[PDB]
């Protein structure tokens, strides 16, 4: 098809190697926030690319709200730099991107009542409760959400290519269920 | 008799501190009716935890 | 809350305070006194004279929040109190609970 998956978030893992006091990043650093209390970790969101990262007292740095592979890298180096600015010896070991959504729209209205009931050991469906469909995708992992109107979430990737396959796995079954 | 009425108020003060320290040693008692007890102890705690955070702000 | 000691009442207290402790007038205790009894009149005067409402808008520069305390500073920033226009380049904001 001519439908292309958007990356809509990622959400990648960093080590800077180096415990962190975390009062200090919180009362010297820009736009950050620390509640210990309430939760335990440094919240700090930069601008280019727009991105909050939470930091811990231990040195492992989570960055959620990239579009792309390279825009969290990036994300996360300045990240890094600016707690490497603030005198610690911060390091970059062990990224990873752990996590992967993206969105699309396949432009006609899906049967989703029709879609539960033949695919029950795949789907979940629940109007009252969440009015979309859940489908597991096994090959590849892959956690979709169908939706009446046509639009269609995919989540839990590790690469680009898994967000890419489930569509085009998942596009002809669609097609199938169509409302006309 | 001013300085002996200061060193009078100084006894006092000790005695008063020995008075606040046995309170506070029943309220340890206390922590080491019973579950209206923790609570209000529960509340003491974070009535603390709250000055000690308006303390560390300023 | 000791918020509104870093303001003009507040510190102009402070400056004649200092003042007088530097002419050894007063003592330093005497002037601690005097600033938990100013905390309390303008946090009772506060609470019960003022009830007016004032809205502001404009663009976020920086953010912070520790010890339930956020800390803002905004940029082109217009306060509307309603007989008029507030304009203002630059504006910190300290908050506490």
């Amino acid at each position: 098809s001519g439908i292309v998956p958007q990356l809509q978030n990622i959400v990648s893992t960093v080590n800077l190697g180096c415990k962190l006091d975390l009062k200090t990043i919180a009362l010297r650093a820009r736009n950050a926030e620390y509640n210990p209390k309430r939760f335990a970790a440094v919240i700090m969101r930069i601008r280019e690319p727009r991105t909050t990262a939470l930091i811990f007292s231990s040195g492992k740095m989570v960055c959620t709200g990239a579009k792309s592979e390279e825009q969290s890298r990036l994300a996360a180096r300045k990240y890094a730099r600016v707690v490497q600015k603030l005198g610690f010896p911060a390091k970059f070991l062990d990224f990873k991107i752990q996590n992967m959504v993206g969105s699309c729209d396949v432009k006609f209205p899906i049967r989703l009542e029709g879609l539960v009931l033949t695919h029950q050991q795949f789907s979940s469906y629940e109007p009252e409760l969440f009015p979309g469909l859940i489908y597991r995708m096994i090959k590849p992992r892959i956690v979709l959400l169908i939706f009446v109107s046509g639009k269609v979430v995919l989540t839990g990737a590790k690469v680009r290519a898994e967000i890419y396959e489930a569509f085009e796995n998942i596009y002809p079954i669609l097609k199938g269920f169509r409302k006309t | 008799v001013r300085a002996q009425l200061k060193f009078f108020e100084q006894l006092d003060q000790i005695e008063k501190q020995r008075k606040d320290e046995q309170e506070r040693e029943i309220l340890m008692r206390a922590a080491k009716l019973r579950l209206k007890q923790k609570a209000k102890e529960m509340q003491q705690q974070e009535l603390a935890q709250m000055r000690q955070r308006d303390a560390n702000l300023t | 809350y000791q918020l509104y000691r870093n303001t003009t009442l507040g510190n102009s207290l402070q400056e004649s305070l200092d003042e007088l402790i530097q002419s050894q007038q007063i003592t330093p205790q005497l002037a601690l006194q005097v600033l938990l009894q100013f905390d309390k009149a303008i946090n009772a005067a506060l609470a019960q004279r003022v009830r007016n409402r004032v809205n502001f808008r404009g663009s976020l520069n920086t953010y912070r929040f520790c010890d339930n305390v956020w800390t803002f500073v905004l940029n082109d920033v217009e306060f509307r109190e309603v007989t008029e226009l507030i304009k203002v380049d630059k504006v910190k904001i300290v908050a506490c609970d």
